DNA sequence: TCGAGAATCCCGGTGCCGAGGCCGCTCAATTGGTCGTAGACAGCTCTAGCACCGCTTAAACGCACGTACGCGCTGTCCCCCGCGTTTTAACCGCCAAGGGGATTACTCCCTAGTCTCCAGGCACGTGTCAGATATATACATCCGA
DNA sequence: TCGGATGTATATATCTGACACGTGCCTGGAGACTAGGGAGTAATCCCCTTGGCGGTTAAAACGCGGGGGACAGCGCGTACGTGCGTTTAAGCGGTGCTAGAGCTGTCTACGACCAATTGAGCGGCCTCGGCACCGGGATTCTCGA
């Protein structure tokens, strides 16, 4: 199949769902409620699996890990712990300037993640002790800083609160590209989030003024420090003029997905060809939350005020596994069968 | 200087985009005509022709003809529920009536 | 040597072709096509006017185009044709 | 190639049951339809204790993925749920209309399919003990279920002879193998990869099915397969030998590239209706119906 | 000679030539209404456009088989397979003989003195197998049963193309 | 005067074009009054039209304007 | 509890579809229009308009899920279109394996098989007292097997038709021999 | 001697002509009627023929209109034959007077 | 010890109806309506309250015009009381359905 | 929400028609009213959320609900 | 040389408002002059009609205040201001006084 | 604090002229104000579909005459094109 | 329940004129660049909309009793349908004549546009009197007698 | 034909807050003068619209007969009025909070306009093949027995 196109079900059980991420092989969904609740449910079966009442304070950000078994913490008062899945407690707990907006584990290694303040450089901790290494933004002017981990692990790309793009190394700081976008005319604007692909380089662009970039992990490196590159794709909407709140890929680098922040509704183009292919809809008046994307099957999951709707190819029933013998035809098929 | 693509393919359409956009400005309809409103409107008007044109050749097909007689697009309008509740006082010319005997009339 | 007139028979034609490839269409079929084309254009744009000069506004968008279209449109045909302008203007702005 | 006798675990007061190692590959428990369940060894015969609170027979019994929650196909429609290492009887599985003679688990072990008398295929959970979804399969009573490797297709083997292969997620059928006689379908199982399953019929003839084109391809001659629910097993310990049950005194087991009669062990007083291999070791489970009552665990 | 009017399978393509048949896809079976009811007639079957992928079922049926029976479905009717040369007679298929060439001369005889039989494959008097033997008697139309629509031509001439060596005959200059 | 040129059949094969199984005798002299009311209200915008355009001469798009004025539309012409 | 070797361990039945539960001019189909008009939507009707459900007269019946008015097609019985001494064959193949004769014929040249191949329509029983009948129309020569109906009938009611051996059928004036 | 009884014929006229698309009524007085209630509004004009086609269409599409939505009313009160009271009663609902 | 012949109650509330103007439904119940069926277009709407004014006086002028139409379908029946197929039917006639 | 539909009383009605100029009342047409009057407030309603939604607000003003009416042909004199 | 062009007609209704809403609404690209004063004079004459049969129920009902009952029953009385308000619902309206032939006894 | 635009003191001086001695509430003025916009935007409306038409781009006095005599019934329309050609006559007299 | 007969439906054959395509030849679409302002964005405000609370009470409700109406059956009588015979103007082919529709050229005066100056219509603040609310009372309508 | 009882229309007393009226003012309408372009009006031409004449037949008109529906009546039994105690939420006031509509300052990004070049679209002229028309025989539905 592909892409989905059906509303089919949901589950209306955990009151005020706020949060939500998957795992490497998709058969795992955490959810941070609004009051500490870390709910994991089934997915071939559909079963709540583990209630992690952690905290009496709301929970903001998420991430699993690479064996599948650990976690980690955001809540409104900075706590960072590791978590498990085989017994759930806590491990590490400690104090941060007061905003912290979100976390990323490195990937080919589980011993550091990468930590985004609102008003400060990001920071990478480990998770072995209250290591933190310092790393250099550009600007250092607003320090409102967006980082993040390429695919393999090669490089830490990073955003600044101005619309230039720093390319630092995950340890020495090797400040080894850079690029700034022409903006439309005048002004160039800060970067909301950038998330990455799981097979190849391509990534996307996400600015606040609305219009979404394609580019390449191999064509910056290729322009080196200080280079001019071009969108591969463009992105935008003219029509309801769509301010976006969460952007995420397909299942192996096909399309591209990205929901909405004021219709409730989901978009799936295409990075291959160019163009918008599908809309989606739902409740008219809820508010889009977050949107996960299935790694292995094509499964969307979008969180409104609670409710978490699974759009699932809407699956069709016929003859032909009963009596594996008998066709079931549609009009007169005549022929001979042995000569 | 060089050649010029028309606005009619490059937006992948089969009506005309400049036609429209004159219409919209001969017209008074308000002052200034958006950018890509004749784009839209244009397409609405194929998706609706090719909608009626499916019908109306399928039953011409199926009455064992060649050519469309205005007979067929009575039938193919008045047969369905959308097209009957839009094309509500309309006659069309030529058209003709769909058969409906009452319940007590015949023995 | 006589005056042009404005019509919509070769592309009543183009989509007849391309829809149905064998079958062809007579004269007064073409003018029955012309005169409903003309009609749905007139309803729409009167409609789209009317709105854009309610708001206190100068200006037709494709967003009162959109809002004419849901308003006029029973139900299914409407959430097919709204979809299908979407479709074109995204392929028309790239 | 030279499997020995090594120790004769007798003491089942009545017919025994099954024989089944444990997952992990530990344990040989042996249980009887006497409503006692017992654990015995898998190496020396090591006994721990007998499971008694049942109230009617015992057709199956089943393991945990660490060898000592439990669970028992009971006579009396129900399941109890039990344990190795406390003992007490967990849960009591309601939800039958007619006795139930199978269930197993999926390998992330926390589902319980249910191919009971009642004929229709319900789908039963540990954590919770819930009835899940119901698959409506066949007009006779179910003889034998089993999950595929990952736990994503279920087979359905039955008395009229119709191994359909039934979906998960949603659970509907997708395909019905066929045959000419009708048979009654014993015990199958798949394939460590799925596109095979060996087909044990009431028939005389054993067939090994084609999975993704629907045909057989090598079978058995000379073996006696015709009054119960006869068990196949796998081997590759040894050579790629294919333990099987028997009725003659014997236990049926012969390789599948060779497809002859080279190997014929003996010494049972009764049919041979249960047998298992260790998943390592070159340890095959072997119990008789209620004329013998004896384990047999030839070594090589 | 010329063929039948009516005595034909109808939906078959009647080539105006009047010696060749063109079939169909299906087994629908022509009995040309001219055939033997004792002693001797012998014709042979001169081959046009045989393409590939055909069952040219060749042999004798009787006026009481079905227009639409393929020729080898009773003890009347007689069968001689392409592929692996096996016959279909009564329902039983055992594989008889080889296949066949493409570009001779076929046709059939059978020997009857007024019964002593020669029911027996005839290709260009090269046999490829002993048939039949000791039927009953009546009338047998000749058969024609194919696959495709192949061009076969027919042929009637005293002067043979190859012949069964010193052959017992009537001309069809007498009864056709 | 000529207003008896719709002559009995006529109102008669309408009424079998309309579905109509048995028809008294009343409904000639009722038929052939809303006929004369209708075509009056047409009739009289068309030459209102013809008489702002300056012209001596009904055309086709006045009728066609007229019956769009009416809420009738008809197409097939112009 | 196992003390029971006991029989009715055979089915001799290719379907197993019975279950335990066996419950029991606005359109086109209509109309006065033209046959291929009603023979598009015949189609779409079918596939959702009846039901296949298990009866007391010979095993499995056909209760339709919808209040079918007089006049209209119901559904098609189609199959393999085989040609006429292929039924003798199929005749002695289906007394040897053990299944009852599925054969339709269009005309006395060309019958319609339906054990092979087919539909859901092969669950139609004889009866002597009907309520649809048949009549074979031409959709561009490709004939069908197509079935009306004759009075009103309501949600749970089987549909028959006289096929022209004792009948199940009870009629009042039953011939009770179906040649 | 074979007379129909009465019905069968009214049936098959109802048939033979729902069947088929025509023009009812006959040009000439039609034409007649046009200029004639023509004369009162402005003496001394001149049709085209085009426009009399269109008052013909017209005028034919809503008396078939009219009739079917007559008996309508007619079948609802219990009987068959249309009375011109159930005109007026469909001319009332209407709105058009 | 005194009940009237039923009609005459009835005459006189049609006549002291028809004499004043005023509102006839109440109108917490009509809020409430209107209320829930706005809630499956959009969530979280707040209303005017004149525009519950004008919804309210819409809505009773289109129902008493469809009961004068219906009761002359009813007289036109030759009988007195209404049943629901003469509203069906003056649905049909104006256009509706 | 499930009731409200039935909120709408039975004298209710029967002073309507009793305004209208109605005698004697079967026991049918109380589910008919019913009827009518939810298909006529949705196909007013759905207008007015669209006039609503397209000029950016998160109320119903009266002028919406007075265009709806002068759309569907049932024009209001006396609010705007 | 202040001469209002309601003064330079004698009219009541002005015209340079009236003009003013043919300049915004965009109906044409250019509007004459004598328009809005034939525009005007027609709404006057319209308003005065109405305000003329509305005296007559405002006199009858022993009033001295018009009321929306006089408005529904001044123009429901009339036959062409019937056909020219053909659907307009007047909110505190009320009916006409009707009942019908076979109801009374 | 913003202006509303309305036609209250028009309606109340031709009631002025033709009932001298009575008053008027506030409901039957906001009635009077829509029944004058309607009949406003109806009569330009008309005009417009006829200028355009006539393949012309001007509205004048002729298409307003032709609108009302095409609009409105048979002896209001006699009154209403009397009362306008005077007020053209009376106002291009004395321009 | 049967047979003779009467309209429809399908097949074969002719033939011809209007769809279909080619060819040439023009007007407006397009790009490329300029210039001006309509609308988006943010920030402050203050007021109608939604909620809590309690008291009184019109009316909504449920349950008695009759009775007038809806309906179903029966008769009869009358009038619309079906067919056959006689008649007349609808339809077509045909020609002649000329009046108005259609187009071009050429002045030209009618409205757009810009500014400067003023008065009139609108929001806001106060008295007062038509009507809303009571009491009391002729008489008139209805069902009983 | 006549009588008692409630409901309504008629006549007066008392309050009260919408309606009518007086004021400050700012912004929109009038006065003067110009540009040029849409329209007004003469001028010519050609074909489509009116008018008629003769022949043919399809349709129209007029009688004759009868059985099938419209309507009047009558019997009955029943579903919906009219009236009497209660209970309940509808309605009126009083108090309280705030989300959201509305104004207001800036700017920059997007649409109208000008000149040329192209080239797709429309007008005109052959030409056949799908349908128009028509004789022929099988099928199917009617109605008296």
């Amino acid at each position: 199949q592909n892409y989905p196109e059906e509303a089919d079900g949901t589950l209306d059980c955990i009151s005020m769902a706020l949060t939500c991420t998957f795992n490497r092989w998709g058969t795992l969904l955490a959810v941070g409620c609004n009051d500490g609740r870390i709910v994991i449910w089934d997915f071939l079966t559909r079963g709540i699996a583990k209630i992690i009442s952690a905290h009496i304070h709301p929970v903001c950000s998420l991430c699993w890990s690479r064996d599948g078994h650990k976690l980690v913490s955001a809540s409104t008062d900075n706590i960072v712990s590791q978590w498990d899945v085989l017994s759930g407690d806590c491990d590490q707990r400690f104090r941060f300037p007061s905003p912290i907006l979100k976390v990323q584990y490195h990937p080919r290694d589980q011993n550091k993640v990468l930590v985004c303040p609102m008003k400060s450089a990001p920071v990478m901790l480990t998770l072995s002790d209250s290591k933190h290494v310092v790393l250099p933004v550009d600007d250092d002017s607003d320090l409102n800083v967006v980082a993040s981990f390429d695919r393999r692990g090669e490089y830490i790309y990073t955003g600044n609160a101005k619309g230039k793009i720093l390319v630092l190394k995950t340890d020495s700081q090797d400040l080894v590209a850079s690029f700034r976008v022409t903006t439309g005319t005048s002004n160039t604007t800060a970067i909301k989030s950038i998330e990455f692909a799981r097979k190849g380089s391509c990534f996307l662009i996400n600015t606040a003024d609305r219009i979404i970039r394609v580019y390449d992990g191999r064509e910056i490196l290729t322009c080196g420090r200080d280079g001019e590159p071009e969108p591969m794709q463009k992105l935008q909407d003219l029509v309801n003029r769509t301010p976006w709140k969460k952007c995420c890929f397909s299942g192996d680098g096909e399309y591209i997905v990205a929901g909405s922040a004021r219709q409730h509704a989901l978009y799936i183009w295409e990075k291959s060809i160019g163009n918008l292919v599908k809309i989606l809809h739902g409740t008219r008046g809820e508010l889009l939350l977050d949107v996960a994307w299935h790694p292995v099957r094509p499964i969307i999951a979008s969180i409104s005020s609670g409710v978490v709707s699974i759009w699932a190819q809407n699956q069709v029933e016929n003859w032909s596994a009963f009596a594996p013998d008998f066709k079931e035809l549609d009009e007169n098929v005549e022929y001979e069968e042995r000569e | 200087r060089a050649k010029a693509k028309t606005r009619s393919s490059r937006a992948g359409l089969q009506f005309p985009v400049g036609r429209v956009h004159r219409l919209l400005r001969k017209g008074n309809y308000a002052e200034r005509v958006g950018a890509g409103a004749p784009v839209y409107l244009a397409a609405v008007l194929e998706y609706l022709t090719a909608e009626i044109l499916e019908l109306a050749g399928n039953a011409a097909r199926d009455n064992k003809k060649t050519r469309i007689i205005p007979r067929h697009l009575q039938l193919a309008v008045r047969n369905d529920e959308e097209l009957n509740k839009l094309l509500g006082r309309v006659t069309i010319a030529q058209g003709g009536v769909l058969p409906n005997i009452q319940s007590v009339l015949l023995p | 040597r006589k005056t042009r007139k404005e019509s919509y028979a070769i592309y009543v034609y183009k989509v007849l072709k391309q829809v149905h490839p064998d079958t062809g269409i007579s004269s007064k079929a073409m003018s029955i096509m012309n005169s409903f084309v003309n009609d749905v254009f007139e309803r729409i744009a009167g409609e789209a006017s009317r709105l854009a000069h309610y708001n206190k506004r100068s200006t037709i968008t494709s967003r009162e185009i959109q809002t004419a279209v849901r308003l006029l449109l029973p139900g299914e045909l409407a959430k097919h044709a709204v979809s299908e302008g979407t479709k074109a203007v995204t392929k028309y702005t790239s | 190639p030279n499997y020995a006798l090594k120790f004769t675990l007798a003491g089942h007061t009545k017919a025994v049951s099954s024989v089944k190692f444990s997952p992990n590959g530990e344990w040989l428990a042996s249980s009887s339809a006497d409503k006692l369940i017992k654990i015995w060894g898998a190496y020396d015969g090591k006994f721990e204790k007998t499971i008694s609170g049942h109230k009617l027979g015992i057709s199956d019994v089943a393991w945990s993925s660490d060898s000592n929650l439990l669970v028992s196909a009971s006579d009396d429609k129900t399941l109890k749920i039990w344990d190795v290492s406390s003992g007490k009887c967990l849960k009591t599985l309601k939800g039958h209309s007619n006795y139930v003679f199978c269930c197993n688990f999926n390998p992330q072990s926390n589902l319980i399919v249910s191919g009971s008398f009642d004929e229709s295929v319900r789908i039963w959970d540990v954590k919770t003990g819930k009835c899940l979804k119901t698959l409506p399969a066949h007009s006779d009573p179910v003889s034998a279920v089993h999950f595929n490797r990952d736990g994503s297709l279920i087979v359905s083997s039955s008395y009229d002879g119709l191994c359909r292969i039934w979906d998960t997620a949603s659970g509907q059928c997708l395909k019905t193998l066929i045959d000419d006689d009708n048979p009654p379908v014993s015990f199958v199982k798949f394939s460590p990869n799925g596109k095979y399953i060996l087909a044990a019929t009431l028939d005389n003839t054993l067939k090994l099915w084609d999975y993704s084109k629907g045909k057989c391809l090598k079978t058995y001659t000379g073996h006696k397969n015709e009054k119960y629910c006869i068990f196949a097993n796998f081997s590759v310990t040894g050579g790629k030998w294919i333990v099987s049950g028997s009725e003659d005194n014997l236990v049926y087991i012969w390789n599948l590239q060779t497809k002859e009669i080279v190997q014929k062990l003996q010494g049972h007083t009764d049919v041979v209706i249960s047998t298992a291999c260790h998943p390592t070791e070159n340890i095959i489970a072997s119990a008789a119906l209620e004329n013998d009552k004896t384990i047999k665990l030839w070594k090589s | 000679v010329l063929l039948a009017l009516h005595d034909r399978a109808p939906q078959l393509k009647i080539s105006d030539d009047r010696l060749t048949v063109v079939g169909e896809k299906g087994y629908s079976m022509v009995r040309a209404s001219h055939g033997v009811r004792k002693g001797a007639w012998y014709f042979e079957i001169t081959v046009d456009e045989m393409p590939p992928d055909t069952a040219a079922r060749l042999g004798w049926s009787q006026p009481l088989g079905n227009l639409q029976a393929p020729l080898g479905y009773d003890k009347f009717s007689y069968s001689w397979r392409s592929k692996k040369g096996t016959k279909f007679h009564q329902s039983i298929g055992k594989h008889y003989s080889s296949g066949y060439g493409q570009g001779d001369v076929l046709g059939f005889y059978i020997n009857l003195p007024e019964p002593h039989s020669e029911i027996i494959f005839y290709k260009n008097g090269v046999n490829q197998g002993v048939a039949y033997k000791d039927i009953f008697e009546g009338v047998y139309f000749p058969a024609i049963s194919l696959y495709k629509s192949c061009t076969v031509s027919i042929n009637f001439g005293p002067c043979f193309k190859y012949p069964p060596k010193d052959l017992t005959y009537r001309p069809m200059s007498d009864m056709g | 005067d000529n207003i008896q040129g719709i002559t009995k059949p006529a109102i008669r094969r309408l009424a079998r074009r309309g579905g109509v199984k048995r028809i008294s005798g009343l409904i000639y002299e009722e038929t052939r009054g809303v006929l004369k009311v209708f075509l009056e209200n047409v009739i009289r915008d068309a030459v209102t039209y013809t008489e702002h355009a300056k012209r001596k001469t009904v055309t086709a798009m006045d009728v066609v304007y007229a019956l769009k004025r009416q809420g009738r539309t008809l197409y097939g012409f112009g | 509890a196992r003390a029971e070797v006991h029989l009715r361990k055979s089915a001799f039945d290719m379907f197993n579809f019975l279950a335990s539960k066996h419950r029991q001019a606005r359109r086109a189909t209509s109309m006065d229009l033209p046959m291929p008009m009603r023979f598009r939507h015949l189609k779409k009707t079918s596939k959702e308009a009846v039901g296949v459900y298990r009866s007391p007269i010979h095993g499995r019946g056909l209760f339709c899920k919808r209040n079918i008015d007089a006049g209209e097609m119901v559904i098609e019985y189609a199959g393999i279109v085989i040609r006429s001494i292929l039924t003798d064959k199929r005749e002695k193949y289906y007394d040897s394996k053990g299944i009852g004769c599925y054969m339709f014929r269009i005309d006395d040249s060309e019958v319609v098989d339906a054990t092979m191949h087919g539909n859901a329509a092969r669950f139609i029983n004889h009866s002597c007292e009907p309520n649809c009948y048949s009549r074979v129309i031409n959709i561009d020569g490709q004939k069908h097997i197509v079935i009306f109906a004759m009075r009103k009938i309501y949600r749970g009611e089987e549909l028959t038709y006289d096929y022209k051996l004792p009948c199940n059928c009870g009629a009042k004036k039953c011939r009770k021999f179906l040649n | 001697p074979h007379r129909y009884r009465p019905g069968t014929v009214a049936l098959r006229e109802i048939r033979r002509y729902q069947k088929s698309t025509e023009l009812l009524i006959r040009k000439l007085p039609f034409q007649r009627l046009v200029r004639e209630i023509a004369q009162d509004f402005k003496t001394d004009l001149r049709f085209q023929s085009s426009a009399v086609m269109a008052l013909q269409e017209a005028s034919e599409a809503y008396l078939v209109a009219l009739f079917e939505d007559t008996n309508l009313c007619a079948i609802h009160a219990k009987r068959v034959t249309i009375m011109p009271k159930d005109i007026q009663l469909a001319r009332r609902i209407r709105g058009e007077r």
